[PDB]
């Protein structure tokens, strides 16, 4: 709508002026060069010490005609592996969902923490992916290397 | 007991107290507020001989009056009582006793708000500006009453500031009410008309007093630029609020203040007040000071001197915010400098000058994060302005458009590649080292990468990218052998070139373009010094941390460069072989070597990843091209693989991926020739894995070891695939005379049939990954690990008993649900209930039924049967005697992957339209029986549920409704009353629905059976 649009203007500001280190984002190109506000590029960085170090983890979000009334749709690659993290991508997280925590005030500086919190801090309330939360609880070692694998194979 | 309230007010504030601390500070917050902590509290402020701090106490216990009407006025009365007592004994001379003063300015505030909220008697305040005012004039307690809602005019106000401390009192007055103003309205918004009080009477007040403070020299105090800011911030959160001339007199006065006149104080302040108005609510300076702002910004003229004052001193933090201002300002401004540029809708030689102002701006000297932020903020203004004319109309460009602004974007080229070349972080690591100036630096350069990015739309390629390949291309950065630059200029600007290369080469598709074959062959030098680079970083001796971190930073710039070039590389392959040379070179110098000194080994990996990494890329792309350099990497790996290496299991992992990306386009000389290498590499990787398990009884090493070989033929499996993007092969796969198939399903037993391994969920994983690998491919596809039904059967019949039935079935289980996929067509229902019987109904009672688990996996096979072949699972031995009584009593089960499993179950049941007539016919008939028990299990677990799960069996209600419409009320008027009489409205009003907005009428009938 037009709010969505106004809206989504003021975040592109708020971003390129103040964000954390090692982030980044911008709206993808439309076939004429000018930027889609509702599907932009986003990458994570782990969080050092953990064994999400080192990588950068590519993002898309999806914001739909009602945002902010609607959260963002926020996705990792398919095949993603996380226990919060559906096949299709799509994470579970509360800010995310309209039905939970989500608020229109929220902006993408606290998604984007948000999701570098559940990073090394899953949560089991949203089991989105079956062999990650298997291992997580019954194989943590294998956990472990798989994460140290894919920070490999997503290396800044 | 005063003596002692006294007394251990004192004691909480001595250094080192008696009793505990929170303890008599819980007393005190239980002397307040009770009846006599009104009165304790005139007391302390009416007594001088007490402490600051026990005063600030009295007017903090005053400050508790929430707890109706009248105790507010009582309170009300001795708040401005002590008020105009202290305040008349500031202004004389007495010093630091204005803390109290504040405390009782913010009790008097929050009095404000709360008396002017919606809810004889008491008007409203109105202005309490003008009550302090009159209080300084001393029939007693009666002047309080006339003095409250009615004073003076303007002159007598300026009266008042006759002192200095007059003016900091009402300038501090009016803030802390407009920052409690501001706290307020965004705490909850139920003001919404206490701002049209400020608006008519302290808005008045506070602009005249702003405005004297502003204009008259002698009244003039700083601390009103603090006031200004909040004022400014209250009006940012509401809104006709003028404020007007008070910019038009802060401008006049910043441009007044001067080093030798203020010291650029003044001048700071008004520029963080004019920071924060661009920064927060940009609009609310008008058009005239905006262009004032611009005249004195880019003019010898007054801001370069105060730009040369804050350099030479060394402020850098604020220069940063000068940085911060002036972007902020500039980046509203955008559409009337690219219309009065590039659409023609006397200028043109001033806005020629304007660009090149600011472009001089843009340079400006003093390397960037260490010193300045010019650039770090200005790349979003360029982003802007990128954006802006490729969003321009293409019948509105002006005559001279293009050429003007290639211009001046290549100007920006040239300016801003000096910029972020790796001296400048070179110079950081050197002076501040590992701080957040390099992280700061790192967002810089990703800035400009994607600055480069939107300025290609308008430069090209000829003006952009053959740039930077002529550049790189025709010198040679090394002229000596092994090509070491030795020259650090040049291997500067060359890391800058093939950064921004990089970056402008990845948007592009380097197969379908023979542009890039032209302008690399105009460049003899450009793949020489590419490799220079990645050799003269790679080579470069590790002595500090900063050749460290600057040694991985030119090892990832040129791994990543390289490998964006693979389209290139299938376009012109002669090019290929000095790359393939100098990256086996220092894929063998990181892969060799063992020395770890200490945390060395981390940027090794990194290396190793990266090296890695454009290697996948390469054997993705130029498949073809790579043929001769398989028989020597193959033998290479056999010295990797060894019980001593270097390489992590994750770069043998993709080192075997590599591998498997060349040879699976070898099927030119026919499956034979592409077999001998898939012969020797089944052969290396079962032998090694049989050598591991058989010789060296397994510990952990062993089992990361065989893990790692695992993934390795997983990584294998998966690179044989053809990619998305003849009849000789199928036969011979089918066949596979050199046994990859018996090999593979050997090698898996040996390891499978180890107690140490079969009960671990990681090695099942890969098992089932591995033997599952050739399931669900698209038919006729020659895959040469394409199981087939017995065989897969008979290996999850061989490790499912000894194995663990908790952690590792569900892997089995899936392999099998891809085995009823692929083999669907051929698939028997005994079969399916040969299946069933020994691999989870024998389990199924111990193991099964109280794990949920292995319960929504149980559930979530019968569905994929469901989903896949009905036939199977409806001519079951064990349909109506195991499934079906099970499934009915797991209806209101805990767990929600369980309750979602059996909804799926029944919904795909009642909406299965692959369903035979004869088997429609019979599941309707069963159904049709089993119908009552159903909605017994639906209402039970819609009553002992709680929300967020009332959706579930809504869709098994709809279905079933829209099903059976006519025996579901049947069976409502019998499921109903056992989970009063009410319940029956639900009937005519569930069924006329029919489907798609049920649950409405649910919850509605919920609501009503649950309080009963």
């Amino acid at each position: 709508s037009s709010l969505c649009l106004q809206r989504l203007q003021e975040e592109r500001k708020k971003w390129r002026k103040d964000h954390p280190f090692g982030f980044y984002a911008k709206p993808v190109k439309k076939a004429d060069g000018s930027m889609d506000l509702q599907k932009w590029e986003a990458g994570i960085p782990g969080k050092e010490g953990t064994n999400w170090a080192g990588g950068v983890y590519p993002i898309t979000v999806e914001y739909p005609n009602e945002y902010p009334s609607k959260p963002p749709k926020v996705k990792f690659p398919a095949g993603f592996y996380h226990p919060n993290v559906y096949p299709s991508g799509t994470i579970c997280l509360s800010i995310l969902n309209e039905d939970q925590d989500w608020r229109p005030a929220i902006t993408l500086k606290q998604i984007v923490l948000g999701v570098q919190d559940l990073l090394d801090s899953p949560n089991p309330n949203s089991p989105a992916q079956e062999p990650a939360w298997r291992s997580f609880s019954r194989n943590k070692a294998e956990y472990d290397k798989k994460v140290l694998l894919q920070a490999k194979q997503y290396s800044k | 007991s005063i003596h002692e309230v006294v007394a251990l007010i004192e004691e909480l504030y001595s250094p080192h107290p008696k009793h505990d601390v929170n303890q008599i500070q819980q007393s005190l917050q239980s002397i307040q507020k009770s009846e006599q902590g009104f009165h304790l509290a005139n007391e302390l402020l009416s007594d001088d001989k007490y402490s600051a701090n026990v005063k600030y106490f009295g007017a903090l216990t005053l400050t508790v009056q929430l707890n109706t009407l009248w105790n507010v006025f009582r309170s009300n009365l001795l708040y401005l009582t002590k008020f105009s007592t202290l305040y008349v004994s500031n202004p004389n001379m007495y010093g630091q006793s204005l803390i109290i003063i504040k405390k009782l300015m913010s009790n008097l505030s929050l009095i404000f708000t709360k008396i002017n909220d919606p809810q004889n008697m008491i008007k409203q305040w109105n202005n309490p500006i003008n009550t302090f005012i009159q209080l300084m004039s001393v029939a007693d307690q009666l002047l309080l009453d006339s003095i409250n809602c009615s004073l003076t005019y303007e002159q007598l106000s300026q009266f008042v500031s006759l002192s200095q401390k007059h003016n900091e009192l009402a300038l501090t007055f009016t803030e802390v009410i407009v920052e409690d103003l501001t706290k307020f309205q965004t705490k909850r918004h139920s003001m919404s008309q206490i701002h049209e009080v400020v608006h008519e009477h302290l808005y008045i007040s506070t602009m005249a007093l702003i405005n004297l403070n502003l204009t008259a020299q002698a009244v003039f105090n700083p601390t009103v630029f603090d006031c200004i800011t909040a004022w400014i911030n209250y009006i940012s959160l509401t809104r006709r609020m003028d404020l007007s001339e008070i910019f038009q007199n802060l401008i006049d006065l910043m441009y007044q203040s001067t080093e030798g006149s203020d010291g650029y104080e003044n001048a700071e302040k008004i520029l963080t007040i004019f920071g924060n108005v661009f920064a927060n609510d940009p609009l609310l300076m008008s058009y005239d000071l905006r262009q004032q702002i611009e005249c004195i910004f880019l003019g010898n003229s007054w801001m370069l001197q105060y730009m040369n004052y804050l350099v030479t001193n060394d402020f850098f933090s604020e220069l940063k915010e000068l940085a911060i201002c002036i972007v902020d300002f500039l980046q509203i401004n955008t559409l009337s400098v690219c219309n009065k540029l590039f659409t023609n809708i006397v200028q043109d030689e001033y806005i020629q000058e304007y660009i090149k102002v600011l472009l001089q701006m843009t340079n400006f000297p003093l390397t960037p994060v260490l010193q300045e932020f010019f650039s770090v903020r200005m790349v979003d203004f360029w982003l802007d302005l990128s954006d802006a004319y490729t969003n321009l109309a293409s019948e509105t460009l002006r005559p001279n458009s293009i050429e003007l602004s290639t211009q001046i974007f290549q100007q920006l080229i040239n300016i801003y590649l000096p910029k972020i070349s790796l001296s400048v972080k070179q110079r950081i690591i050197e002076e501040e080292g590992e701080s957040t100036s390099v992280n700061e630096f790192e967002d810089f350069r990703n800035a400009v990468s994607d600055l480069a990015q939107s300025l290609w739309s308008i430069l090209g390629n000829d003006n952009l990218t053959n740039v930077l390949i002529d550049g790189m291309g025709q010198m040679p950065a090394a002229s000596d052998e092994t090509l070491i630059i030795k020259d650090t200029d040049v291997l500067f600007r060359i890391e800058t070139m093939c950064f921004v290369l990089n970056t402008i080469l990845v948007d592009m598709t380097l197969s379908e373009s023979p542009w890039i074959k032209n302008i690399v062959d105009a460049n003899k030098f450009f793949n020489q010094n590419v490799i220079s680079v990645f050799q003269t970083g790679f080579q470069t001796s590790a002595s500090t941390k900063v050749s460290q971190i600057l040694k991985l930073d030119f090892v990832r710039t040129s791994t990543t460069l390289i490998g964006t070039l693979a389209g290139y590389f299938k376009q012109e392959p002669f090019q290929l072989n000095p790359y393939v040379e100098a990256l086996f070179q220092g894929l063998h110098t990181c892969t060799n070597f063992t020395s770890k000194n200490e945390q060395e080994k981390i940027s090794n990996d990194k290396l190793e990843v990266m090296v890695i990494k454009t290697v996948s890329t390469l054997c993705e792309t130029c498949r073809e091209e790579l043929t001769p350099y398989l028989m020597h990497f193959i033998s290479f790996l056999n010295t990797v693989i060894m019980p001593d290496s270097n390489v992590s299991h994750f770069t043998r992992t993709k080192l075997v991926r590599s591998i498997g990306y060349v040879v699976q386009c070898q099927v030119s000389n026919g499956p034979e020739e592409q077999a001998k290498y898939i012969l020797q590499l089944t052969n290396l990787l079962s032998g090694s894995i049989e050598h591991c398990l058989a010789s060296s009884v397994q510990l952990q090493e062993q089992q990361d070891y065989i893990n790692c070989l695992l993934y390795c033929i997983s990584e294998l499996a998966t690179s044989l695939i053809q990619p998305t993007e003849l009849s000789e092969f199928q036969s011979f796969w089918s066949s596979d005379p050199l046994q990859i198939r018996s090999k593979i399903m050997c090698t898996i037993d040996k390891v499978l049939d180890n107690s140490i391994y079969c009960k671990n969920s990681a090695f099942v994983e890969i098992g089932c990954l591995i033997v599952g690998k050739g399931l669900n491919l698209p038919d006729g596809e020659p895959y040469f690990l394409k199981y087939n039904m017995s065989e897969v059967m008979n290996f999850v019949l061989r490790h499912v008993p000894n194995c663990e039935l908790a952690t590792c079935l569900p892997y089995f289980v899936y392999l099998l649900e891809k085995l009823i996929s692929e083999f669907r067509k051929e698939l028997t229902p005994q079969e399916f209930d040969f299946m069933f019987e020994k691999i989870l109904l024998v389990y199924y009672d111990a193991y099964i039924i109280n794990d949920p688990d292995l319960l929504q996996m149980t559930i979530g096979f019968v569905n994929n049967v469901l989903d896949v072949k009905p036939g199977l699972a409806i001519g079951s031995k064990h349909w109506t005697s195991f499934i079906l009584p099970q499934f009915l009593k797991l209806i209101p089960s805990r767990e929600k992957f369980t309750i979602v499993a059996v909804a799926k179950f029944w919904t795909k049941l009642i909406n299965n339209k692959k369903y035979n007539q004869e088997e429609l016919t019979t599941v309707r008939q069963q159904v049709s029986s089993i119908g009552g028990d159903l909605v017994y299990q639906i209402m039970y677990g819609l009553f002992h549920t709680q929300r967020s799960d009332l959706n579930s069996y809504t869709d098994l209600l709809r279905a079933l409704v829209a099903k059976f419409p006519i025996e579901a009320r049947e069976w409502l008027v019998a499921v109903l009353p056992q989970i009063a009489g009410h319940e029956k409205f639900i009937n005519k009003l569930l069924i006329t629905r029919g489907s798609r907005a049920a649950g409405n009428v649910i919850l509605q009938w919920w609501l009503d059976c649950t309080t009963l």
